[PDB]
């Protein structure tokens, strides 16, 4: 049995939206009794009046928030036996896989949250392989969205293909028949362009999700459903409670077949222009987040209707939707076939907040632990060992506490080649 | 016909030349370097002891501190009916730029790995320093080589110790991502096409990474007649210049200074060529570098050719042995100690049947109790109380310990000293100071001592670049060996001192005295001692 | 991290240089798959594409 000290190295990951995700830590101390929440404002919104005399019609303020919170750790821990030989081999070995494997978790996370909350949507009735330059026509209609809803760009935007739609569109570009600088990239490298179609960045991301088809057929809105703009509310006991913006309870004629991440619009509701509330050509789209009861689903982005008459005049200000929900329309889903996804976001779109396990306390005597920044992300936890002999061996555990938080669904986007059928 | 196959078949040929003592002299450094178990084939069998315990260890911290506290260096020294100051301003030049710490641990490791493994290098390098340069706006500095025995390959056809002879050398350059980013920006290569070649290393000590990009440096020596330009200087005489060195820089600005053309020769002089290769292509093809001679500098050892191949030893080769047994022999021995059981009673059951606690070690009982009868026997039978015999190192085990130890005493002992090899960096000191004069009278400016002063002669080109311009008056001076100065007054300093301790106290021991007080630092007390002095040697004449 | 390489066989290799050279226009790479038989030296990101007999 000869054996040498020389790997095999056998697979090599890369992890680019968790590098491009921002990274937030807020203070541990305050956290700890904040319930692992904190509330963030949003941009306000004013209304406007026309004509001179106004008296009763002045407005109040009103100025909405969000929450970003975070989950639980993520563990690898494993235990040495001190007698085996082929445990006493592997052990550093399996600590540079522990890190990789976490940060791989990571970015993981975070390209599932982004599918799964990504309120735009962007579908087409045939592959990128289909037509010429139909590559850059997915890039050019996610800029085009983003542009007409008048969403912040201001940090930067990014595309990610799966390898799948990068083949395809690295061919179109060779199948040119011609060769000057941009073709002639994408034929001596894969690459197609760094930039394409106004997105600043433009990658292929080896694990993004496939979103798999739903199953709906023939769902309907149950009753007619005016969604406000609040900040808070009353509670049971009166104390005066928070509301995230980024959520809405819808309740329809049934909710089966309809999983978290699917993507829906409502017949005749369309788009707004944010700011200056002038209708779009494209309908509203949204992404269900959580299928609550058999009757009732949360979508992303709450369906403010500009037509709505209940709402205040400062709560108006902030639709982005032409009108309400109908008690008979139709909502059609818009993932009626098994694809994987290209996502666009703004890079404002998703933070990763990040906490601190105080396991180098007094409290914690018999342990070591140490501090263990994971490579690639940006992202630091805890590295603690502590010796056993009820088996006679040692446990290690690299733990790592954080949670990706999608601040603005709206910015988020889906791209769905082949969604025919 | 191929360029890049023509380079690989010269170091191909050289590569499978040196193949023997190359992995001999890794070993050497591997075994007085990292570990002395060079076991590398292991066993997935239950972990056995493996101790170390050096003998050799200590012998080579010896003979390197004994190299360290006899410092050398190049003396550069006036031929035979020269000037008498011929080296003044060669010697001065090669104080300036080898003073820095480049240059002294350069030095040092090649010494440390000669001894070990058997040779070691360092190398002469060219910069272009803009705010402290030796001459011209350059300086030349001294650099490192590590594990020269693979990382440096010398033509195989090479019988010199020194390297001399040799017409081409190949350097192996190894760096991991980023070392590589900035070798490519050093160079002006392509940072994408990360390069390849024959690796040097093996992966023989569990070290999670090891650097993995490689490429090679090949220098070759041409030597050829080219053309020499002869001119007539506007001061005095007739100087030379190499039609190369001044083609189109200031081929007219020489004339138009008013240098006028004489004659036309063919001057024979070797050239230096430097390619930067991977194995599949070469990058840079000839550039053409400073020098008339490879700027590798080799020390070596115990050196010799046993029957048309190369033999390098150290002080370690030949202790391996005896060391290994050493190591074997107290490994057997606390493997003894350890697992082996003690020298304890034997009894039947039956004897302590009812007395197990008088045995289990206290002190709380006057003596111990037995049994004599059994119920069937009648009485026990009686029988003289054995003992475990008690661990032993047998002898053909400290026989053997003493043996290799003292064979391993007995080995490693260079010469009686190390003459030898202080004799061997005198003769890579030689070299190096052959070099850096070659590389001097190609980038540096070099004056001329009149006897009407020191004199240059120089101009600028159109592109307000200076070209030197260097007579073929040059190899003026040779080189010697003697100890390493800091600069040239301190040498003076010593030179003078040593006149004064031969000199008795007439009057040259006064004049000396003078001097010596001349040639000092500046406080406010020795200034005014050398201001005294100064005054005295003027007034005495 | 240590390389890709792809190796045509020779009719593929001239199959590919065909399909180059027939391109109804010549700016670098067909030119050099014209007036040489090779492709490229790195083809749809390989980092070494050659031809083996």
């Amino acid at each position: 049995t000869l054996a040498v000290d020389e790997i095999i190295e056998t697979i090599s990951a890369i992890t680019p939206m968790a590098q491009k995700a921002k990274k937030y830590t807020p203070p541990a101390a305050s956290m700890q009794r904040s319930s692992n929440t904190i509330w963030m404002p949003v941009e306000q919104e004013s209304p406007t009046q026309e004509g001179w005399d106004l008296t009763d019609k002045a407005t109040g303020l009103l100025e909405l928030n969000v929450a970003v919170n975070m989950g639980e750790p993520d563990n690898d821990f494993f235990q040495l036996r001190a007698d085996d030989l082929r445990d006493e081999t592997a052990y550093r070995r399996r600590i540079q896989s522990a890190a990789r494997k976490l940060a791989n978790n990571v970015e993981l996370k975070v390209a599932n949250m982004a599918a799964e909350m990504g309120s735009l949507v962007i579908t087409s009735p045939d592959a990128i392989g289909t037509n010429t330059a139909d590559a850059w026509n997915f890039v050019a209609d996610a800029e085009e969205i983003m542009f007409s809803r008048e969403l912040n760009r201001d940090m930067g935007t990014s595309y990610f293909f799966n390898p799948q739609d990068y083949k395809k569109a690295g061919y179109d570009l060779t199948k040119r028949d011609i060769f000057g600088r941009i073709p002639e990239e994408a034929y001596r490298d894969g690459t197609i362009q760094r930039q394409v179609a106004g997105f600043d960045d433009v990658l292929r991301s080896p694990k993004l999700p496939v979103l798999t088809k739903s199953t709906a057929t023939g769902i309907t809105v149950s009753g007619a459903q005016s969604f406000k703009p609040v900040a808070w509310q009353l509670d049971n006991d009166g104390n005066k409670v928070n509301v995230d913006n980024r959520f809405a309870t819808v309740t329809l004629s049934a909710t089966t077949g309809m999983k978290r991440g699917d993507k829906i619009s409502f017949a005749g509701v369309k788009f707004l222009g944010q700011m200056a509330k002038n209708v779009l050509a494209q309908d509203a789209t949204f992404s269900v987040v959580r299928v609550v009861d058999g009757t009732h689903v949360e979508i992303t982005p709450k369906p403010v209707a500009l037509d709505d008459v209940s709402l205040s005049p400062e709560q108006r200000a902030y639709a982005n939707v032409n009108t309400s929900l109908a008690d008979a329309m139709a909502v059609n889903i818009l993932n009626v076939k098994d694809a994987r996804t290209n996502v666009f976001w703004a890079d404002d779109a998703i933070r990763i907040v990040s906490q601190p396990i105080p396991a180098n306390h007094e409290l914690f005597a018999g342990m070591k632990t140490t501090s263990f920044s994971i490579p690639d992300v940006g992202l630091n936890g805890i590295f603690a060992t502590q010796g056993d002999i009820s088996t006679l061996s040692g446990l290690c555990r690299i733990a790592l506490w954080y949670g990706v938080n999608a601040t603005r669904p709206e910015a988020i986007g889906v791209g769905l080649p082949g969604q025919t059928a | 016909e191929n360029r890049l196959e023509s380079i690989l078949s010269r170091f191909d040929a050289d590569w499978t030349a040196s193949d023997e003592a190359r992995r001999e002299a890794k070993n050497d450094l591997f075994f007085s370097r990292v570990s002395q178990w060079d076991d590398w084939l292991s066993q997935y069998t239950t972990l056995q002891y493996r101790g170390q315990f050096d003998v050799v260890r200590p012998v080579v911290r010896k003979l390197v501190s004994e190299m360290r506290q006899n410092p050398i260096d190049v003396l550069y020294r006036p031929k035979d009916g020269a000037r008498p100051d011929a080296a003044d301003v060669l010697m001065g030049m090669y104080r300036t730029d080898m003073r820095h710490n480049t240059a002294k641990i350069a030095v040092n490791i090649a010494v440390r790995e000669q001894i070990e493994a058997g040779v070691g290098a360092w190398r002469l390098v060219t910069d272009y320093e803009d705010q402290s340069p030796t001459s011209n706006n350059q300086v030349i500095r001294r650099e490192p080589i590590h594990s020269a025995c693979s990382h440096v390959i010398w033509d195989s056809n090479s019988k010199l110790m020194d390297k001399s002879d040799a017409r081409h050398c190949t350097v192996i350059h190894s760096m991991s991502q980023n070392g590589w980013e900035d070798f490519a920006e050093k160079y002006d290569l392509d940072a994408d096409d990360i390069p390849s070649f024959q690796n040097p290393n093996d992966w023989v000590f569990p070290w999670l990474t090891q650097d993995t990009i490689q490429i090679a440096e090949f220098y070759e020596v041409v030597e050829k007649k080219e053309t020499a330009f002869i001119y007539q200087d506007p001061v005095t005489g007739e100087p030379v210049s190499y039609f190369k060195r001044d083609i189109k820089d200031v081929i007219d600005d020489l004339a138009d200074s008013g240098f006028i053309k004489i004659a036309e020769r063919q001057i024979k002089r070797r050239r230096v060529y430097k390619s930067i290769i991977t194995c599949t292509a070469v990058l840079k093809d000839k550039q053409l570098i400073a020098g008339e001679h490879i700027p590798i500098v080799p020390v070596f050892g115990e050196w010799g050719f046993v029957e048309d191949k190369e033999v390098y030893e150290g002080v370690v080769r030949l202790t391996k042995d005896g060391q290994r047994l050493r190591n074997m022999i107290m490994s057997f021995n606390a493997d003894i100690v350890a697992r082996t059981p003690k020298k304890k009673p034997f009894f039947w059951p039956e004897q302590i049947a009812g007395f197990e606690h008088m045995y289990d070690g206290n002190d709380d009982y006057p003596y111990y109790l037995l049994n004599r009868t059994d119920e069937n026997s009648g009485d026990l039978p009686t029988q003289p109380l054995a003992y475990y015999e008690n661990p032993e190192v047998p002898q053909a085990n400290a026989y053997m310990l003493e043996a290799a130890t003292s064979a391993v005493k007995e080995v490693a002992t260079l010469g009686v000293e190390t003459y030898v090899f202080q004799d061997n960096l005198a003769t890579a000191m030689r070299r190096d100071g052959e070099i850096y004069q070659s590389i001097v009278n190609d980038i540096y400016d070099v004056p001329r001592n009149v006897t009407i002063l020191m004199a240059e002669v120089v101009d600028l080109a159109t592109g307000e670049k200076q070209v030197l311009n260097d007579i073929r008056g040059r190899y003026e001076c040779y080189t010697d060996v003697g100890p390493s100065f800091q600069s040239m007054k301190q040498q003076n300093r010593a030179e003078i001192l040593e006149l004064l301790g031969k000199t008795p106290q007439g009057t040259p021991e006064y004049q000396l005295l003078l001097l010596q007080y001349f040639t000092l630092l500046d406080g406010k007390g020795v200034e005014m001692m050398r201001d005294y002095a100064n005054k005295q040697l003027i007034q005495m004449g």
